[PDB]
């Protein structure tokens, strides 16, 4: 019954920043608040129990405070093993609740993606569908803009997007875009075109193939 | 030193049963609460039940109320979920969790987790296609359920400039990724890529050979 209000839902910063991380309890829940960490694929990660204290083995650049319902994580000197989700809970009742999570990203230096284009391969048209990938590779900040354009025709619905988690070593995504078609419908066309914008791109890049080419 | 150890997950159908197991090492259950929580695909962190092994004390999220039983058996020194009534809502990779120092030292030990798909889709192993080629190459995974697949390229020698995508669900109900590398443009040709793709659920292996 009592609700935890954590902010900001994300939140991006650079290497050696000082972040702060807070959550509200709904009424007095004493110090009986503990902050995790979960890093993608990983179970969560213990970092402070009862309000303030670091628990075993975390690094002291975390800490905790508590100032009436108010709780703060804060990171003293963000490093790049930091990307991660970050939850406060209350266990003052039963049932015991989270906050709602804070994404943390490492903030870096704008970078362009490296733009690569893939047709269908033989053996999946053989299948009867055909799938087209473009790839955009290792750029920064993750907001980007992909558009086909088969025979110079904007697509619509048949395209599928997927982002990578922020690489642990230079701190860039990557990003695949997948378009779908049938095989027959595949075969009516003669130019594939993926079209890139980014902030790292003076204007927008295209890659393209001509089908049987 | 302590462990959590789960088991039993798996893909069931809605309305079917499914009982994990969390087995504890380097403490006796006895001495603590013992919890489960899950988190669904791209959701939050939600508790589910509780249990006080030395005298089967429990507790309950309204959500699985009356549906779920949590048990402990001290002598085992092992926890269960006993899910019943499955709905695709409960579709989660589900924690095992202890209170340490009576709660005061939270939630500090937690298992690595299991993942329950509650679905009426049946297994379906995937097709591996050539993503043909610095310059990128790679493999497209398509058409398989449930999750999850494993990528790797040559045997895992190489590692450094691989991406591979987190799945995305098409809109037949079978999911779909990439595993992707840039490697040097000079390699073509003779140096050989495989990716070495392993998808669990529906006993698949496949390695397949990605040329120019």
């Amino acid at each position: 019954d009592i609700q935890m209000t954590q902010s900001p839902s994300s939140l991006s910063a650079s290497v050696g920043d000082r972040v702060t991380i807070t959550c509200r309890a709904s009424q007095d829940v004493n110090t009986a608040v503990a902050w995790y960490q979960q890093k993608p694929g990983k179970a969560p990660k213990l970092l402070i129990y009862s309000a303030s204290f670091l628990y075993s083995g975390v690094p002291s650049r975390f800490s905790g405070s508590r100032s009436g319902t108010d709780f703060t994580l804060t990171i003293s000197s963000l490093q790049p093993e930091d990307f991660a989700t970050y939850y406060c809970q209350q266990h003052y009742t039963t049932p015991p609740t989270f906050g709602q999570g804070t994404k943390v990203e490492i903030k870096r230096t704008v970078a362009a993606p490296s733009v690569f284009i893939f047709p269908p391969s033989d053996e999946q048209l053989k299948s009867g569908t055909a799938s087209v990938v473009c790839l955009l590779n290792n750029f920064y900040p993750r907001e980007a803009k992909v558009q086909w354009k088969v025979d110079n025709a904007l697509q619509s619905g048949n395209s599928q997007e997927s982002v990578t988690e922020q690489d642990s070593k230079d701190s860039t995504y990557s990003l695949s875009s997948t378009l779908t078609l049938s095989k027959a419908a595949y075969e009516k066309h003669k130019v594939y075109a993926c079209e890139v914008t980014h902030q790292g791109l003076s204007s927008p890049v295209t890659k393209s193939f001509n089908r049987g080419e | 030193e302590v462990q959590l150890v789960e088991s039993g997950g798996g893909l069931v159908q809605p309305g079917g049963s499914l009982r994990l197991s969390c087995a504890a090492s380097g403490f006796n259950i006895k001495d603590t609460y013992i919890h489960w929580v899950r988190q669904a695909p791209g959701k939050g962190l939600e508790w589910v039940a509780r249990i006080y092994p030395t005298n089967g004390y429990t507790r309950y999220a309204d959500s699985v109320k009356g549906r779920f039983t949590i048990s402990a058996d001290t002598s085992k020194n092992t926890a269960y979920l006993q899910m019943n009534s499955l709905r695709a809502e409960d579709t989660a990779v589900y924690y095992c969790s202890r209170w340490g120092g009576d709660g005061f030292y939270a939630m500090d030990y937690w298992g690595q987790g299991t993942l329950v798909t509650v679905s009426s889709a049946s297994t379906k192993g995937p097709s591996v296609f050539p993503l043909a080629p610095t310059a990128a190459l790679g493999c497209l995974v398509k058409d398989y359920f449930p999750e999850p697949v494993t990528v790797s390229w040559n045997s895992g020698a190489l590692t450094s400039g691989v991406h591979t995508f987190p799945a995305v669900l098409q809109s037949s109900g079978l999911y779909s990724l990439s595993s992707v590398v840039t490697v040097p443009s000079s390699s073509l040709g003779t140096q050989t890529y495989i990716c070495n793709v392993n998808h669990k659920p529906s006993n698949t292996k496949v390695d397949k050979k990605v040329e120019p």
